[PDB]
């Protein structure tokens, strides 16, 4: 009835281990000299994590596994195996990680089945809108090197954008609880942060933070009880406050 | 060679270099070899054992608590890309790869290393100090934005989009021709001796030239020049 | 040929799109702003033309409108162009059709002499040694008055002082969004208007030669001014209709050059296998 | 064999610029496919308007084909073929439509091709 | 000499790409251009032709010090071949040093002939 949570750290190099065994055995090659059952090696593997019913015990088992890939090939046999048997993906963009996004995670080419109801309404609430953002501001990012689009609409889609990844940067060994990210995403989604400066943006959302262990006890406990969004006028209220004593630099 | 730098850590604690050259041709001829010991051949011809077989070496490279070895090796590239499985095993046991490049490397920019593909995990502020961390990503950043500029002043022209243009352009040039040092080893090439920069030379020189202290010196300075001081006294000889 | 050499390929024509996209978004931009000048500018010759349809008193003394026709002396041709190019076929129309019709026209270059705005112009009339007097370049983006009046002044004294006897001007008409068409249009020395008398009020004195010298320098500035907004927008139209043309042809390049990369693949993967069966079935 | 001591100097001159043109038209045709014909330079424009008539003229009509098409066929000496190459590159012909330098002998079938067209 | 000519060339290399589309390309690196060209026209021989390094030695010093910059592209070759008969004529001296003491000679005195067959030479 407990909750396991399994990472593998690698998958391909448990493949190379296989491929290489079942080579010095003398067993017939493969595609890439992998063997016949390397598909059903993995299938075992990541078919055993499961969501038990209540006919049984109540317990539920989740896994991460990993896949390196070579200079992005995500076209190979081992990689389009894993993400066949998976129920999503996401993928961490390298040009991405060292041109300052530092999760480096692309919000295009991941994607999760079970995403819904594997979250709560609070989160729910505000998510649609963070992801039509980004989507729409993944083409305009192609503009910003010309000086001036001349209509504010278009312009307002790169700053939303630029205010998005990095209200979406975080740094190591920082976990953030889901409250407090429920709230800092509703800020940016409602307009409150679009008056902030890009380089203290980062900056704003750890004194954001102070505040609410300050003076939001409240919306915080009203969040994790309800697993739903406080009263907007209230967090408005709340958001308002703070603004009103953080100084742009 | 290894046993020899075992010896040596492991019977008196010392600290000790190891230097490999063109690491490549040890899993180049466990391949050779592989096929006439008449084990079944692998997916681009190598041997089955290739993990295995840079494993048992590359792990008895670590440091311990009475000493530690320290190794410098090179990788060879077949055909100049990173997909081919040699150099791609090897990734994972290393801690700092220093990327050399063609297309730097064909305009002489000795010594060829790319400030974008030079990845190192011992990069953190707590680390290498809060200053270096930041004069460093903030080379990097500048240097990133030139890239860009390539490829709309390939379809336009240098002076077409003047957003900011002359600034950023300057400070990435003068940063990226400034990353190249003579060498001492290049005397064999080109006679000029070689120059020794300090790390807290070199990040108060690369401070000045950020802020703009020297926004008005030459390109050429900053090429293969060494120390800033050294960089203003040939622009003062060479610029009057 | 080699899966790099197709892959690298594919990239190069990507990112060559992508730069074609952008330039025609602020292309079109640029056009959105031009227009919107041009029609705000269009009451002032809207008001210019009312003033100057009551100051002819028929026949009367000017010397610029009244059909001079004197012995035609270094005819002035006057052309609008582009600074920059990646246009298309707009500064070829209109520089190919002032050198069609002034080869048929005039023979010698005792009788034309030519005015270049633009960059592409210039340096056409430069390289074919052609005789231009007057010129300027890197006029802005989206130009004022100001700007062009220093060299109108000079073009319209040029012609007061009894030299470019006769005056063409050349430049692309903004049609439509798709069409811009080269338009001839006469200038000063062969003014004609259809407009009966009027009455109006702004220094409104009868006396002839004064309100003459005040207002037909001036119209003949907001006539030039008002072709210049026209061909600037024709520019912004022609560029952008040009970068969606090499957007659309980049994409079919893409589209044949992924056929040949998957039809690669399959052969190497295919070369790849039997190279391994065969190497295994040996011992 | 294609050496000048061998062939003639002219022969040799004449064969090597015409090279010249039909590779240079080779390396701006990915130009020319991307962004098209308007955006080149004067010069490389009469570089692909002399390669696309010697592309066309080195074509011709074969006595074997005579029975595809019912045009006969033709036979060129070795001089008349470089004299017309030459004059084509002389710009003697620029003036001509391309179409007129198709499945054609020596260099006067080209003249009277195009003088039985629409010149 | 060959490490300037090696840096010239790499530097007028990657230009030339861009050359094709922008007309705003300054006057000075133009001297660029036609110095690329002029290297380009310099460093093709013709079959069989062993050429002795000291003449081999001359032209390129000629060529990277800008004294044939003047000359169009178009005459280059023959510039080429009625100098290395001009040194056959006169550079005998010019020659033996080289050929001796494996080090450029005077700057002057070589110079000196250079602009006398400078003014000698015709152009077509």
């Amino acid at each position: 009835g407990k909750h396991v949570l399994v990472v593998y750290d690698d998958l391909s190099k448990q493949a190379a281990a296989y491929r290489e065994l079942s080579l010095l055995l003398r067993r017939p090659p493969g595609r890439e000299a992998y063997p016949g059952d390397i598909f059903y090696l993995h299938s075992r593997l990541l078919e055993r994590a499961a969501k038990l019913s209540d006919a049984k015990g109540g317990g539920s088992l989740t896994a991460l596994p990993f896949v390196e890939t070579q200079a992005g090939d995500i076209s190979a046999y081992i990689p389009t195996n894993v993400i066949s048997i998976t129920d999503g993906q996401i993928f961490l963009q390298s040009d991405l990680f060292f041109s300052g996004v530092r999760p480096a995670i692309n919000a295009g080419l991941s994607v999760s089945r079970v995403g819904g109801a594997a979250q709560i309404k609070a989160m729910k609430k505000v998510a649609g809108t963070l992801r039509l953002d980004l989507a729409a501001y993944r083409e305009l990012e192609a503009f910003a090197q010309f000086g001036s689009d001349l209509d504010k609409a278009t312009q307002a889609k790169l700053a939303r954008g630029a205010r998005t990844v990095e209200v979406l940067k975080q740094d190591l060994h920082q976990p953030i609880p889901v409250e407090k990210q429920v709230l800092i995403i509703y800020a940016l989604t409602r307009g409150f942060l679009d008056d902030i400066p890009v380089e203290d943006v980062r900056r704003f959302e750890k004194e954001f933070y102070l505040f609410l262990d300050q003076n939001g006890q409240h919306l915080l406990e009203h969040i994790r009880t309800t697993k739903d969004l406080p009263n907007e006028d209230d967090l408005n209220k709340a958001i308002e406050a703070f603004k009103k004593t953080f100084v742009v630099s | 060679g290894l046993t020899m730098a075992e010896y040596f850590r492991d019977e008196q604690g010392q600290d000790v270099l190891l230097f490999i050259d063109n690491i490549f041709r040890f899993t180049q001829a466990g391949s050779e070899v592989s096929a006439l010991l008449g084990r079944m051949p692998s997916a681009v011809g190598y041997q089955p054992t290739l993990a295995t077989e840079m494993g048992q070496l590359q792990e008895r490279i670590t440091s311990t608590a009475k000493g530690s070895i320290t190794s410098i090796q090179a990788i060879y590239v077949p055909a100049d890309d990173y997909t081919d499985p040699a150099p791609a095993t090897t990734f994972s046991h290393l801690d700092a790869t220093t990327n050399l490049e063609r297309k730097l490397a064909e305009m002489g920019i000795y010594p060829a290393v790319d400030p974008l593909a030079s990845t190192s995990r011992a990069l953190a502020p707590e680390i290498v100090g809060e200053e270096h961390y930041q004069v460093a990503r903030k080379v990097q950043q500048t240097l990133q934005r030139y890239k860009e500029l390539q490829d709309i002043i390939a379809i336009l022209g240098m002076d077409e989009l003047s957003d900011e243009d002359k600034l950023v352009v300057h400070r990435a040039r003068r940063i990226q021709f400034f990353l190249s040092q003579n060498f001492h080893v290049a005397e064999q090439f080109t006679g000029q001796p070689g120059s020794y920069v300090p790390v807290k030379e070199t990040v108060r020189g690369f401070k000045e030239i950020l802020e703009g202290k020297y926004d008005h010196l030459p390109e050429d300075a900053f090429r293969l020049v060494g120390r800033i001081e050294e960089v203003v006294e040939k622009a003062k000889a060479m610029g009057v | 040929a080699s899966l790099r050499d197709i892959k690298t390929r594919i990239n190069a024509t990507k990112k060559t799109s992508q730069i074609t996209k952008a330039m025609e978004m602020v292309s079109t931009s640029k056009l959105n702003r031009a227009e919107q000048n041009a029609k705000s500018f269009v009451p002032y010759m809207e008001k210019i033309q009312e003033v100057v349809a009551n100051v002819a008193l028929g026949a009367g003394g000017a010397s610029h409108p009244m059909l001079v026709s004197r012995p035609v002396k270094k005819t002035g041709y006057l052309v609008i162009t582009s600074d920059r190019g990646l246009a298309g076929a707009y500064n070829s129309n209109v520089l190919r059709l002032v050198y069609q019709t002034i080869q048929k026209r005039h023979a010698s270059p005792d009788e034309y002499a030519i005015i270049v705005i633009g960059r592409v112009g210039l340096s056409f009339f430069r390289k074919r040694n052609m005789p231009v007097i007057l010129d300027i370049t890197r006029l802005p983006d989206q130009p004022s008055f100001a700007d062009i009046k220093e060299i109108a002044r000079k073009t319209v004294g040029l012609f007061a002082d009894g030299t470019f006897d006769e005056l063409y001007m050349y430049y692309n008409h903004y049609v439509s969004a798709i069409q811009q068409e080269v338009t001839e249009r006469k200038l000063l020395p062969l003014t004609d208007l259809a407009e009966n008398k009027q009455r109006t009020v702004y220094e409104f004195e009868p006396s002839q030669e004064e309100i003459l010298d005040v207002l037909l320098p001036q119209y003949a500035e907001s006539l030039i001014y008002g072709a210049l907004l026209d061909a600037k927008a024709s520019e912004h139209a022609a560029r952008m209709t040009a970068m969606k043309n090499a957007t659309d042809n980049a994409n079919e390049l893409i589209r044949t050059l992924t056929l040949s990369y998957n039809r690669a693949r399959q052969a190497a993967i295919t070369q790849e296998i039997t190279e391994i069966v065969a190497g295994a079935n040996a011992l």
